[PDB]
């Protein structure tokens, strides 16, 4: 009954998000959150009858500070996803003490995911605020701003609106579906 | 010659390359065509991650070979 469109009028397919995922993520990375360290994860799943289902939350090998996190062994992540035929549907990460928003770095990261899958989503958890948000770039205009960007500085701003929250009912729908958590860390 | 770069999102990218091209050349081509900067790309062929200063011929990548693209993830 509910069909979503980008800013340029392209159809977005629905992504079914397990209700438990946000909470389970917070629990699984809680140790880090406690040491004021950020953590990221990959939202993995399958395409069935023109809709995507998130089935796996994958915690990759990574490094972190109180305000950054990054993967360090993407080959191990590829091997897991390839063996299990899991698509990359988006990503999730914490802002242990900051508000819920997409940073410059966050947008540069997400742009590439969203170029590769128009439906891709970025989930940002702000546990110290008990807030969270599901974001994507504006398409095409936000994607264009970030693709053409050549500004240095981890915190550089961009001209114009670049991103938005996914709408409610949306292309993302939160459903009572099962979830597997895969921790590729030591 | 044409090679393919298969993502983890159900997309296949077609590139025009020569055997003599380096991996960093190939990542630049991906950026030109697809808008992904080279520093976010990791390319895998035959189970191994490709290193920037080597050539396609160093890994026996030939006409119509398929490489795989996996992206880094950075929050910041
Ligand atoms: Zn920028
Ligand atoms: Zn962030």
């Amino acid at each position: 009954k509910i069909h979503a469109y980008t800013e340029g009028g392209k159809p977005l397919r629905t992504i079914y998000l397990p209700k438990l995922l946000k909470k389970v993520f917070l629990d699984v990375v809680k140790p880090n959150t406690k040491k004021n360290l950020a953590t990221c994860g990959i939202l993995c799943g399958k395409l069935r009858q023109n809709a995507f289902f998130i089935t796996h939350l994958v915690i990759p090998l990574q490094e972190a500070t109180s305000d950054t996190c990054g993967t360090t062994d993407e080959a191990s992540l590829f091997e897991f996803q390839d063996k299990h035929n899991l698509l990359t549907l988006g990503w999730i990460h914490t802002h242990p003490t900051q508000t819920c928003f997409m940073s410059s770095v966050d947008l540069h990261t997400h742009c590439s995911y969203q170029l590769m899958l128009p439906e891709a989503i970025a989930i940002v958890m702000a546990p110290s605020k008990n807030t969270s948000g599901i974001f994507r770039l504006l398409d095409p205009e936000g994607l264009q701003t970030i693709v053409k960007c050549r500004k240095p500085g981890l915190f550089h701003p961009h001209e114009g609106k670049v991103y938005t929250m996914v709408a409610q009912p949306g292309h993302v729908r939160e459903i009572n579906s099962k979830l597997q958590v895969v921790d590729l860390r030591v | 010659m044409q090679i393919f770069v298969k993502t983890l999102t159900g997309k296949t990218i077609t590139l025009e390359v020569e055997p003599s091209d380096t991996i960093e050349n190939v990542k630049a081509k991906i950026q030109d065509k697809e808008g992904i900067p080279p520093d976010q790309q990791r390319l895998i062929f035959a189970g191994k991650q490709l290193e920037d200063g080597r050539t396609l011929s160093d890994y026996n990548i030939q006409k119509e070979s398929t490489l795989h693209l996996v992206l880094r993830l950075r929050g910041g």
